[PDB]
């Protein structure tokens, strides 16, 4: 069957220029356009332009027309996209589609793109302690704040994995300074606070940054 | 140019109901208007194309109708593998264009939030900087209101929240939302208080801590 397959997650810095690849498998490459798709983070889809591998012949949607350059090796089955002068409105999932009719039927997984000045930072994991007093009964909640990362993702998970039912890791946010934070907590009976223990398990993969922090009662 | 209004935004639904999504053209497309299921982390994938054709593959629940300006796609039973969001798209003209979408969530009782507020560490403190958080746990709907208080001031742009996907089990949310000052300004104040509005609530909930301890 067919497979569109891109290449991996781009980080690169303003002004830079990105080359993101699609190779085509299952079917013949020079018989059937090549679409490119823009998708920012929790948005839409947007559509960049259409290359015919069997010749070249380029069309763009004109809002691209100073950003991407479409181009196809058909000796390797492989159509590319290139960014140019990349700002932080670049930052996307770009998908390629196989277009024969007026329709999309094969897309790639998609090649995320991200644009920032940030350079590489391990995080700092801070307590989220259970309370003292208060809720509206027997179930305490606690957490560990994630703090000032770059770039995502960060894993958090809870007893090595033995502690799954109640947690919630939420999505990052992205601070002014460049660098993202996360939470993860989760919620247990606040009997078993004096007794069992709690440890948010954070790997930062690309600082090469592994932590275990151990959350317990002590605010007042 | 062509542009794709979609309708509605968001849609609450139940397994077994009877779906519609409503994608308005702003010129004529003919029938080129196609529609994709997104997942998160997932590519689109091909439900309808030429406004009324079952691509290969997708379940016969799926259809679509129109001509012209005026487009919809049916769920005739939805199913549980369903719930995710839904484009149209029209092929028309170049460039070819989308709607913005329309997610489709889990239909549930109303559920207020447990509150819950959490002091800065005195770990982070020693750095100059403090984050006081606030959870939002287990409601539903989506819709939720979070105000930080200091000293009874209302703080305003200093904020961050984020919200989880919801629940596969009991299809509720949760947020959490940080409130980020400088170590000095911290110490200058005593009173914080995280402020939820949600329509589970008959009024606001707040949850506080005064600096220092107790």
């Amino acid at each position: 069957q067919v497979q569109l397959v891109q290449s991996g997650a781009e980080l690169k810095k303003p002004g830079s220029s990105v080359k993101v690849s699609c190779k085509a498998s299952g079917y013949i490459f020079t018989s059937s356009w090549i679409n490119w798709v823009k998708q920012a983070p929790g948005q839409g889809l947007e559509w960049i332009g259409r290359i015919d591998p069997s010749d070249g012949e380029v069309h763009y949607n004109q809002d691209f027309k100073d950003k991407a350059t479409l181009t196809v090796d058909k000796s390797t089955n492989t159509a590319y996209m290139e960014l140019s002068s990349l700002r932080s409105e670049d930052t996307a999932v770009y998908y390629c589609a196989r277009g024969f009719l007026p329709w999309f039927a094969d897309w790639g997984q998609g090649t995320l793109v991200t644009v920032s000045s940030a350079s590489t930072k391990g995080p700092s994991v801070f307590p989220l302690a259970p309370s003292s007093k208060s809720t509206s009964g027997g179930t305490a909640a606690l957490g560990c704040l994630v703090k000032d990362y770059f770039p995502e993702p960060v894993t958090v998970s809870w007893n090595s994995g033995a502690l799954t039912s109640g947690v919630h890791t939420f999505p990052a946010v992205l601070q002014s300074s460049g660098l993202y934070s996360l939470s993860s907590v989760v919620t247990v009976p606040s009997s078993s606070l004096g007794t069992q223990t709690y440890i948010c398990n954070v790997n930062h993969k690309p600082s090469n940054t592994k932590v275990d922090k151990k959350v317990e009662p002590k605010s007042c | 140019d062509i542009q794709m209004t979609q309708s509605p935004s968001t849609l609450s639904a139940s397994v077994g109901d009877r779906v519609t999504i409503t994608c308005k053209a702003s010129e004529n497309v003919d029938t080129y208007v196609s529609w994709y299921q997104q997942k998160p982390g997932k590519a689109p994938k091909l439900l309808i194309y030429g406004a009324s054709n079952r691509y290969t593959g997708v379940p016969s629940r799926f259809s679509g109708s129109g001509s012209g300006t005026d487009f919809t796609l049916t769920i005739s039973s939805l199913q549980p593998d369903d719930f995710a969001t839904y484009y149209c798209g029209q092929s028309y003209n170049y460039p070819f264009t989308f709607g913005q979408g329309t997610k489709v969530e889990v239909k549930r009782t109303v559920a207020a939030p447990s509150v819950f507020i959490f002091p800065p560490s005195d770990e982070q403190l020693k750095s100059g900087t403090a984050s006081v958080v606030c959870l939002l746990n287990n409601f539903y709907p989506r819709e939720a209101k979070v105000q930080w208080k200091v000293d009874n001031a209302l703080q305003s742009g200093n904020s961050q929240e984020s919200v989880t996907e919801q629940d596969s089990k009991d299809s509720t949310y949760s947020l959490s939302s940080t409130l980020t000052l400088s170590k000095a300004d911290y110490e200058k104040h005593k009173v914080y208080a995280c402020e939820v509005t949600h329509q589970g609530l008959s009024s606001p909930v707040t949850k506080s801590f005064n600096r220092g301890e107790c």
